[PDB]
């Protein structure tokens, strides 16, 4: 029973280390403040915060994106603010219904969903050049930032880039609690189940193998708390008898195991592929394949099921039926 | 057709392909050299042991220093264990006091006989009657003053300090008087159970804190001496009683 | 067969059963009692299925599937070619994965280490169960249970979402995705920054905590520490599937309609209807 | 919140597919019980002298039958669509035969779609048939319609709240919204789909790889039809108070043969009858129907697939009348 695992029982104030920035170290703003609750299980100290030209840039472009959409879902109930609240989630500003190809669709019809979408991208973008900018400050690998960045290259993707590739604004996916959810199954349901999409699935490998690489990661150095395991960056530099330990549970558990670098290497790859593969199984839908079950069942890869009701021929193509 | 090609391929059925290939490349020749960067090569020229290596890298240490890995770098020490079998996969077995012989759960990593430092270039982990301006936060228990209770429900000393990680704001060890040895011993709050009114420690028992490692100063530690101190505590869970080893079901 | 370091760590004790019979290696591979029930299981396991496959029709690993029995069965055993080789395999599964998870308390033990990856390993153990234990008990039939093949258990996950029309409106799913996604983006943001720590390259210094804390600090104003980011990891990952299991187990015995149509409560409130 | 155990589940596909039905049977039984009110059928008669068209003097349709046996027609007639209003709701107290009542032209005209209905979509109604009673439950006017635009609430024997009525605009979205089963899907699938035959529910490719000339900017579809079908199948879904699965394998949406249901068929008869029902026979009744009835763009009252089921998967649980009244169809 490692209480410390669970939460911190003897916490400890101090006063505020501050790592010093090869620049912008004026630009930090707030007084540190601690909290005992959160110090529970966590670092007690909030605050304060870097707040660069990249970080201002975004919180700008980030609004005018957000005032958009909220002025739109605002006129979807045509302003009375009660329902508003009530119809929230259900609320959205869509992209165009008619299909206009490429051209700049008129406002009325998702042209203020367009707007919106070049000022959230902005606001990815300059908040990138922070993640990146403030780790070069530091002194520290850009490995963070190049993550967000496939992160970013997904987003990027679904609505726009695919959009593009097939010519047409329609299949960018809306701003909306439920709408952007809606565009999921309307998505799937046009390119034939997304279940049998390759990239799809290898997308969600990667994601699920999160999980298990986090529970099991975590859980590891919880394990090894006791002999500072935690402290990571010296377990590195000069392995410990918290690694030694962590690295042989895995090797006689699995027959192999990970350094506690690699480890990190490993959850960072497998964070990293779940966004390359969404990408790229976007990048060839409707490029490329227009029904990812058919494409399935042309590869040999699909299975069959006998039926259990009477197999029905579609009513469309009998002799004589209707329109 | 967009993206057919000749005879019933496909771009998305090349494309297969090549993430397959990207993938395995990634996991076996990148991440799995990666994993024997430490560990290797393995114990008893020679071909498999130079492939499944990777290209040395070299650590620029913050305080000065490099470390390069991987490398050569054994057990001098004799460890005092024998064979439970001839087979070659059969346990070992301890011949000594397993806690002080430093085997088992009890073993330590030979890391550096090196004080642990903060960025600006001080001791990290040090006791409060030194870090005066690191408090105890208002409304956890202080437990210097407390009784430390061991597994056979026996006082074993007084709580004196806690010592503070000042690179992070974290206790990581409690110091206490040893009662009827005039020594102090460090203990890691992971063993720790903090109440109000004491310490209790199910970990080894009363008498076992007497040879609790003592360190080179009183008032810092080298992280090889984190390393002796946590694993004597760890080896009382299997140690510190004859019953302990034996299967519980 | 070692590591340099391994010898010293390979000592006698630690099991839950049977002593020093089964205590010991084969290769790197720690044997326990349940080294051994596991293995067994498997075999088992892999022999059924494999005999079940050949009873069906293709052998393309993508198009063999292994289903369980038609819900008129009901609680009751089935014919093995008809549902019966599901139920064997789905014991000799639930059979391997308590061992091996058994096996990872016994070696935890002999390290001195925490029991917290075989606790962390009862999550998805839990949720297979909920799958295809629980929830079937409670609709009082096998046959709600999940096909094992490779693509069919994805038809079934298919049609069971949209048996409650739109599925992305469970509330309990909602939640278990956001933690799905969220666990992803701390496993980069972590294992990240490690990294950005050890490998700033340019053989410029190898950086500190200070250095970590500064990092998160100046970037979202806040930074967790490095010991709970780990019980942070933990705690995402283990409830993807701690919450998703209410959202699995209320589909059927709790809730019948489509999913959009629960959140009817909040909608139809007469205060704003 | 949440709905007690147990529940039904029958099997549509496969065995482990979890393709079937998923009902609360308090649910069923409710719905059971209002069914359950059809009138049953009046007794049978001594079918004895001329034919009505050689005695009444402004009988058009029902001109075959007996006096003993029209007169049962009327009675039921009376019973299914006006109970509560009498004969006096369609006739003049003191002339049978004058058309000055509303109802009555419009009556005629019913029988002439519910005989059509029962004759000519037998590939959908098939033995059981439709009687006046099926759409309209005992009122003048079916609990179950559609106007061009969304109406709240669906059973139109509820009074509205302010937010539900049509002229109220915040409540567009929450009104759009309970016809598609609470999704926030933006499209209103009676309009598009059911008021008329211009549009093609179909969105699905039929290849694997997208063939040219149909696949790229303006000669493609837009996105919007397929979240428009989805959202007309969470309609129909709901109007049977079924799912997806009673209809089709999930696997693939697109394709019969196996991974569909015979009632997919069924379904498909059911979207060109009910076309066939608004266009011919009930959308131009705005010539005869009073404004009071109209929507706000002068349009009758329309049918949809909920205005017959009323949420079961067969209305009235399959209950016929046809035997007991020929006069409805099917006719030689
Ligand atoms: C309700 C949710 C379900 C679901 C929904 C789902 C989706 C939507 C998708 C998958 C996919 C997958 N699922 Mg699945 N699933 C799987 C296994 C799989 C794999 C075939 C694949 C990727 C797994 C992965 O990378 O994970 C992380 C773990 C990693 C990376 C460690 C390596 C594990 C290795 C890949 C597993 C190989 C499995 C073996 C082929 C089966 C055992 C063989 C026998 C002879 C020992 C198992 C073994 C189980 C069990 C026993 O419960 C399971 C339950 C479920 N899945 C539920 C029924 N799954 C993906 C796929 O591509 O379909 C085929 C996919 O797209
Ligand atoms: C019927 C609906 C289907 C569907 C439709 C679907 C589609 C259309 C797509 C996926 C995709 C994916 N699906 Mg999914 N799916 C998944 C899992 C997944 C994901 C692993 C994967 C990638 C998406 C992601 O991680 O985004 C989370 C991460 C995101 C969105 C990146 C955000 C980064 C950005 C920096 C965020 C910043 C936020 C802003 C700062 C906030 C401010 C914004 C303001 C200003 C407005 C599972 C586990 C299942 C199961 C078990 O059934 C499933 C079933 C289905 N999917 C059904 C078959 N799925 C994607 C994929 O990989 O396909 C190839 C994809 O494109
Ligand atoms: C139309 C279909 C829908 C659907 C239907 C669906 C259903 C019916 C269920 C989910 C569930 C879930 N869905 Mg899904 N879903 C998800 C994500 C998820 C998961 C987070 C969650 C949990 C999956 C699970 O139970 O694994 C289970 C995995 C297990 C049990 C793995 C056990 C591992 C085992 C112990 C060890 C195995 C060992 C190997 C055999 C060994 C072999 C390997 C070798 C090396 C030896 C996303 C991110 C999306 C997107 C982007 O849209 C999505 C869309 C949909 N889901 C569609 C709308 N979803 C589940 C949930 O929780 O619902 C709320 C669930 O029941
Ligand atoms: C597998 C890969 C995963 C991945 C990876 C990565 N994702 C990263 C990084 C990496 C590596 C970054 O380094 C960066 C970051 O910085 O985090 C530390 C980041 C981001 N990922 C966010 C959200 C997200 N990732 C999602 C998904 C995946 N990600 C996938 C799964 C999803 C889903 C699931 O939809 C969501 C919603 C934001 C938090 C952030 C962008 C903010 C922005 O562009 O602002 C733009 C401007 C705004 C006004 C919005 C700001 C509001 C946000 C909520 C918070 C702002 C903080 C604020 C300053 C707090 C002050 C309070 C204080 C005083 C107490
Ligand atoms: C939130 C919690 C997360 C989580 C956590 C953790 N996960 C762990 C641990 C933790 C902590 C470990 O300690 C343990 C381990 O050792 O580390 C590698 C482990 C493991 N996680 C595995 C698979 C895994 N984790 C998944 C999910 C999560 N994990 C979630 C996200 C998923 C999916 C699908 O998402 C998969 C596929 C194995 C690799 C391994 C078990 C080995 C085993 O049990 O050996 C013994 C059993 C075998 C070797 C084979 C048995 C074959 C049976 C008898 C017959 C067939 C089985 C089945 C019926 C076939 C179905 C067909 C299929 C195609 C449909
Ligand atoms: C033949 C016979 C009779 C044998 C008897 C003996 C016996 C019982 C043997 C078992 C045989 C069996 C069934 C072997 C199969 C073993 C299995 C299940 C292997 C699957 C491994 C898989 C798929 C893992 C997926 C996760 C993954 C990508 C891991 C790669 C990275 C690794 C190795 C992570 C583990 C790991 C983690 C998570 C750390 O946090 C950590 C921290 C510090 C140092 C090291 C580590 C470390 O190694
Ligand atoms: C409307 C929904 C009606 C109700 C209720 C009743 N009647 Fe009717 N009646 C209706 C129509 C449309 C017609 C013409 C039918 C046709 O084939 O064209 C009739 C006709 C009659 C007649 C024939 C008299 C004549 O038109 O010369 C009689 C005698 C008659 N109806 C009687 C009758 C009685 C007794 C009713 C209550 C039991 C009753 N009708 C109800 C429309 C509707
Ligand atoms: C659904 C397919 C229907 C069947 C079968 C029958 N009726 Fe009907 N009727 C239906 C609608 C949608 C409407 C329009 C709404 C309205 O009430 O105007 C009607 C209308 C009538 C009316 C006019 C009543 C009024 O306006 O108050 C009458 C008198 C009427 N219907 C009678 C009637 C009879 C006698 C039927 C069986 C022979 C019959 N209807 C069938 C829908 C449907
Ligand atoms: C029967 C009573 C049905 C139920 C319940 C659901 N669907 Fe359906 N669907 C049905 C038919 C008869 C048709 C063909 C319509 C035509 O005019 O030809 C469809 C069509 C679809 C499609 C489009 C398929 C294509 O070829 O492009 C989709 C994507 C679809 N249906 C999906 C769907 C979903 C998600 C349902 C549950 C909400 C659902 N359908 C129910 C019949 C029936
Ligand atoms: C009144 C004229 C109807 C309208 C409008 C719609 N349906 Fe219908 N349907 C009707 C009848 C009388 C029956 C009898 C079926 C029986 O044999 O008892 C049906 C049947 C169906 C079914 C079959 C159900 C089963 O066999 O389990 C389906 C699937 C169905 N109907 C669907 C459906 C849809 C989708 C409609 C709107 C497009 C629709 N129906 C309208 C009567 C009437
Ligand atoms: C230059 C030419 C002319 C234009 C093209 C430029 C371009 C790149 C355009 C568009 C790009 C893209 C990528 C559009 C993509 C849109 C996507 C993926 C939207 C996805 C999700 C949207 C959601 C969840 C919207 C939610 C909206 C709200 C909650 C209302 C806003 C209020 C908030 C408080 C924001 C909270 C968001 C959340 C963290 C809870
Ligand atoms: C496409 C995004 C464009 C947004 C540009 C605005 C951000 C400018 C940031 C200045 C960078 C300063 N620097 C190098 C010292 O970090
Ligand atoms: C579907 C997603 C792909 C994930 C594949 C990664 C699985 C891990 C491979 C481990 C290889 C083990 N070994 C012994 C060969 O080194
Ligand atoms: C693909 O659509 C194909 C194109 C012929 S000319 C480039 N159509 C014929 O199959
Ligand atoms: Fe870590």
């Amino acid at each position: 029973a490692d209480y410390q695992t669970i939460y911190t029982q003897i916490q400890a104030r101090g006063p505020h280390i501050t790592v010093s920035g090869e620049w912008g170290d004026n630009d930090r703003v707030g007084k540190p403040f601690y909290s005992y609750w959160l110090g529970k299980i966590g670092d007690a100290q909030i605050g304060p915060i870097y707040l660069g030209a990249s970080g201002i840039a975004a919180f700008a472009f980030g609004s005018t994106a957000i005032l958009i959409i909220l002025f739109n879902m605002a006129a979807e109930v045509h302003f009375d603010p009660l329902q508003f609240f009530r119809q929230f989630f259900w609320l959205g500003l869509y992209p165009p219904k008619a299909q206009y190809g490429m051209g700049i669709p008129p406002l009325h019809d998702g042209g203020w969903w367009l707007m919106a979408g070049l000022f959230m991208t902005l606001s990815l973008g300059s908040w990138w050049i922070r993640v990146y900018s403030r780790a070069r400050a530091l002194g520290l690998g850009t490995h963070i930032a190049w993550n967000f960045a496939a992160a970013i290259f997904f987003v990027l993707c679904i609505g726009c880039i695919h959009p593009t590739l097939v010519g047409s604004w329609s299949e960018g996916v809306p701003f909306g609690i439920w709408p952007h959810i809606d565009w999921l199954t309307a998505f799937s349901i046009r390119y034939g189940n997304f279940y049998y999409c390759p990239w799809h699935g290898f997308s969600i490998g990667f994601a699920y193998g999160c999980g298990l690489l986090f529970a099991a990661h975590g859980a590891t150095i919880l394990a090894v708390a006791r002999f500072g395991g935690d402290r990571e960056i010296e377990q590195i530099t000069d392995r410990g008898t918290a690694v030694e330990r962590a690295a042989l549970f895995w090797r006689w558990t699995i027959g192999f195991n990970a350094t506690i670098e690699s480890v990190h290497r490993w959850g960072w790859f497998f964070s990293l592929m779940v966004m390359v593969s969404a990408s790229v199984g976007i990048l060839l839908t409707g490029t490329f394949v227009d029904n990812w079950y058919l494409w399935c069942v042309k590869h040999g890869a699909a299975p069959d099921y006998p039926a259990y009701l009477p197999a029905t021929p579609d009513p469309a193509s009998l002799p004589g039926a209707p329109k | 057709y967009h993206g057919a090609l000749a005879q019933h391929l496909d771009i998305a059925q090349l494309v297969w392909y090549a993430q397959w290939l990207v993938i395995w490349t990634v996991v076996l020749l990148y991440l799995r050299r990666e994993d024997r960067r430490e560990g290797y090569p393995l114990v008893e020229p020679e071909d498999g042991q130079v492939y499944e290596l990777p290209y040395p890298k070299t650590f620029v240490l913050p305080h000065g220093g490099t470390v390069t890995v991987p490398r050569r770098r054994p057990e001098t020490r004799e460890l005092k264990l024998a064979q439970t079998d001839g087979f070659e996969g059969a346990p070992l077995q301890p011949t000594g006091n397993p806690l002080v012989d430093a085997v088992g759960p009890a073993s330590y990593a030979e890391r550096a006989e090196v004080v642990d430092a903060t960025v600006d270039g001080k001791a990290k982990i040090v006791p409060l009657r030194v870090a005066t301006d690191f408090s105890i936060a208002e409304g956890d228990v202080d437990p210097r003053g407390l009784p430390v209770v061991a597994a056979d429900g026996v006082e074993a000393g007084t709580v004196t300090d806690l010592w503070v990680d000042r690179s992070e704001h974290y206790f990581r060890y409690l110091e206490l008087s040893v009662a009827g040895s005039a020594r102090t011993a460090l203990i890691p709050l992971g063993f720790c159970d903090v109440k109000k009114d004491k310490i209790v420690v199910t970990s080894i028992l009363s008498e076992q804190f007497a040879n609790v490692p003592r360190l080179q100063s009183r008032d810092q530690i080298t992280l090889r001496e984190e390393d002796k101190v946590s694993a004597y505590y760890a080896g009382g869970l299997l140690y510190a009683t004859p019953e302990r080893a034996e299967s519980l079901l | 067969a070692l590591l340099s370091f391994e010898r010293k760590y390979r000592v006698r004790g630690g099991t839950l059963i049977g002593g020093d019979l089964f205590d010991f290696w084969v290769g790197p591979y720690f044997v326990g009692f349940f080294g051994v029930s596991a293995i067994f299981f498997i075999f088992l396991g892999v022999s059924l299925i494999g005999y079940a496959a050949s009873q069906g029709p293709t052998w393309d690993p993508f198009a063999i599937s292994i289903n369980p029995p038609d819900l008129k069965y009901g609680l009751g055993a089935a014919p093995l070619l008809e549902g019966g080789f599901w139920q064997a395999i789905t014991v000799c599964a639930l059979g391997a994965f308590i061992s091996w998870m058994l096996r990872e308390v016994e070696i935890s033990r002999k390290l001195g280490i925490g029991w917290h990856v075989p606790l962390a390993f009862c999550v998805p153990i839990f949720m297979f169960c909920v799958l295809q234990v629980f929830r079937p008990l409670l609709l009082g039939s096998w046959g709600h249970a999940f096909p094992y093949g490779i693509l069919s258990h994805l038809d079934w996950v298919n049609n069971f979402g949209y048996q409650y029309l739109n599925w992305h409106y469970n509330p309990g799913h909602m939640s278990s995705v956001s933690f799905l996604f969220v666990n992803a983006m701390a496993l980069g943001l972590h294992g990240g920054l490690i990294l950005s720590v050890a490998n700033p390259g340019d053989g410029d210094k190898v950086k500190t905590a200070e250095h970590e804390n500064q990092y998160f600090r100046d970037v979202v104003g806040y930074s967790i520490g490095a010991l709970s980011i780990h019980r942070l990891g933990l705690f995402l990952a283990s409830n993807i599937f701690l919450t998703g299991a209410f959202g699995t187990i209320a589909s059927g015995p709790f809730w019948t309609r489509g999913w959009p149509e629960w959140w009817g409560w909040w909608l139809d409130i007469p205060f704003w209807s | 919140c949440f709905e007690p155990p147990p529940a039904t589940t029958t099997q549509t596909g496969f065995r482990g597919l979890s393709m079937g039905e998923v009902l609360h049977p308090a649910t069923v039984k409710a719905k059971k019980e209002r069914d359950a009110q059809y009138p049953p059928a009046l007794a049978a008669v001594k079918a004895e002298g001329p034919p009505v068209s050689q005695v009444y003097k402004n009988v058009k349709v029902l001109g075959n039958l007996t006096e003993a046996e029209f007169l049962r027609t009327m009675t039921a007639i009376t019973e299914w669509v006006s109970p509560q209003e009498g004969c006096t709701y369609c006739h003049d107290e003191n002339n049978l035969a004058s058309e000055a009542k509303y109802p009555y032209v419009v009556a005629r005209r019913m029988l002439e779609m519910t005989r059509a209905i029962n004759t000519n979509w037998t590939q959908h109604v098939a033995q059981t048939g439709v009687t006046c009673y099926t759409c309209h439950r005992g009122t003048p006017l079916p609990p179950y319609v559609r106007y061009l635009e969304p109406t709240l609430p669906l059973n139109n024997r509820e009074t509205p709240t302010h937010v539900e009525r049509v002229e109220t605009r915040s409540g567009y979205v929450v009104r759009l919204a309970k016809y598609t089963a609470y999704s926030a899907l933006n499209y209103d699938p009676f309009t598009m789909f059911l008021a008329n035959d211009k549009r093609q529910v179909r969105v699905v490719p039929q290849t694997a790889l997208p063939l040219v000339g149909v696949s790229r900017g303006k000669e493609r579809r837009p996105l919007s039809d397929a979240y428009a079908t989805f959202a007309l199948m969470m309609s129909i879904s709901d109007s049977l108070g079924t799912n997806c699965t009673f209809c089709h394998n999930a696997q693939t949406f697109e394709s019969w043969g196996k991974k569909s249901t015979p009632q997919r068929a069924i379904a498909w008869w059911g979207i060109r009858m009910v076309r066939d029902l608004n266009m011919n026979y009930l959308a131009p009744l705005n010539a005869s129907l009073p404004a009071s009835r109209l929507g706000r763009q002068g349009e009758a009252p329309q049918a949809d697939c909920r205005t017959c089921h009323q949420g079961v998967t067969k209305p009235l649980f399959g209950a016929s009348r046809l035997k007991d009244y020929p006069e409805l169809g099917p006719i030689k």
